[PDB]
């Protein structure tokens, strides 16, 4: 449900955050900031979030 | 100045938005723009020059981004920007100080310090964002030639000045006609006195005029009229033009008669108000013209008939008075007023650095001196002074 190429750890993450995603009781922020929310990867730094 | 503004602007928003537990969506644009910034300062040397005492220092960027990772912003998350303003504020005010400390007669509304002329580069335009404080509003709608105007409250338009004239005056100053006034700041309380209290006037009328020609032209201005002087009404003893020797004068206050203000603009009457106290408006002019009258009372009880006699000695000298107060005013050009800081911003890291007097502005920023002359160069200079002070403000 990204919508900016995001990833995420592991798997189960994945499918827990698609779940909650289709979710209708969830917040509609808590669902924006799935689909928002963005790993950081540091290549020069050697460094992932 | 649309950079550093925007760099201030950029700093302030994030100051008071990247705060813990505020949403992430308070914030996503404000962080883009950061980013932004942070991106176009990278790998950028600057200096703030050395100017008076002002110390050199030297400015290097190397900032990471901001993150846009939880939901609600954490403890350390706002470490972390609190670091990179931290560095970006104090960068903004050296830069917005020595920007302040300069001056140019030729191009005085141009950048005069390095760091500001470098961050007019095309490479830095990327920071500009919302320019929406009165000051860069009006400094981008004059760098297009449209008409724009600050709005003062009680503006400092009137240079300090407690003089007299004399029209009737006499080696020994026991017969005296004239007019006393002084103009401060936002004020104007003139007087006009007889001795004789019109006498041997022409129709027992004595007409005082006083003139005052503003330095810029104000428009939109509210301004309250009063009938006394409150200021030449209490006997004093005032030295002769030359100071030689000094006079006496015991003022009793009389109501003016026909009394007349005039704001003109180009010699066209502007606005005109006859007999009228309190609140007026006057839309758009350049000069004010009090036109007030001394007329002796045609009936006087006793007591009154024995304060003016039919000839000397004249022991109480007959006053008539006006105060004009402007509340408040626009002003094409930059004015110091009494509810905002530019000029004592300025004058403070002016005097707080030991700034040498330059070639544009009168020693110590006098304000007396600044807006006696105010040229169009100083007008240049002192409008991108305070744009800079302004700029400051928003940070310290
Ligand atoms: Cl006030
Ligand atoms: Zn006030
Ligand atoms: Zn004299």
């Amino acid at each position: 449900n990204s919508r900016d190429a995001g990833k995420v750890v592991d798997s189960e993450t994945a499918a827990i955050c698609d779940a909650i995603f289709q979710d209708e009781e969830t917040e509609g922020v808590v669902r924006r900031f799935i689909a928002e929310m963005r790993q950081r990867v540091q290549a020069d730094r050697n460094v992932v979030n | 100045m649309d950079v550093l503004y925007s760099l201030s602007k950029t700093l302030k928003d994030a100051r008071d938005k990247i705060v813990e537990g505020t949403l992430y969506s308070n914030v996503s644009d404000l962080i883009q723009q950061f980013n932004q910034m942070i991106i176009t300062m990278n790998g950028n040397e600057f200096q703030t020059g050395g100017i008076g005492n002002l110390p050199i220092r030297n400015w290097n960027f190397d900032f990471g981004l901001l993150g846009t990772t939880l939901l609600n912003l954490d403890a350390n998350y706002v470490e972390t920007a609190r670091n990179t303003i931290d560095y970006f504020v104090d960068f903004v005010d050296n830069v917005c100080m020595d920007e302040m400390v300069r001056e140019s007669q030729r191009n005085g509304i141009a950048p005069q310090s390095d760091s500001l002329r470098k961050l007019s580069g095309i490479k830095f335009k990327r920071i500009n964002f919302d320019n929406s404080s009165e000051y860069i509003e009006n400094w981008n709608l004059q760098n297009r030639r449209q008409r724009t105007g600050f709005t003062f409250h009680k503006p400092n338009i009137f240079p300090y000045s407690a003089s007299f004239t004399l029209n009737r005056s006499q080696p020994a100053h026991d017969n005296l006609m004239g007019t006393m006034w002084l103009n401060a700041g936002s004020e104007i309380q003139v007087a006009g006195f007889d001795y004789s209290c019109a006498i041997n006037a022409p129709a027992n009328i004595q007409q005082f005029e006083h003139i005052v020609q503003l330095r810029r032209v104000l428009t939109t201005a509210t301004i309250t009229l009063l009938p006394d002087a409150e200021r030449f009404s209490f006997p004093r003893v005032i030295n002769s033009a030359d100071g030689a020797t000094t006079w006496y004068f015991n003022p009793v206050i009389l109501r003016p008669n026909n009394v007349e203000v005039e704001f003109l603009l180009n010699g066209q009457i502007i606005n005109t108000y006859q007999a009228r106290f309190g609140t007026i408006i006057a839309r758009n002019f350049d000069t004010i013209r009090l036109s007030f009258q001394l007329m002796r009372p045609p009936n006087m009880t006793p007591a009154v008939a024995a304060l003016f006699p039919n000839a000397q000695p004249f022991e109480h000298h007959a006053t008539v008075g006006l105060t004009l107060r402007i509340e408040s005013a626009v002003c094409e050009s930059v004015l110091a007023d009494a509810s905002k800081t530019m000029l004592a911003n300025v004058t403070s890291v002016r005097q707080e650095y030991a700034i040498p007097v330059g070639p544009v502005f009168p020693p110590g920023m006098n304000w007396t001196d600044l807006i006696t002359n105010y040229s169009p160069s100083r007008e240049d200079n002192l409008q991108r002074v305070f744009t800079v002070a302004s700029i400051r403000s928003m940070l310290v």
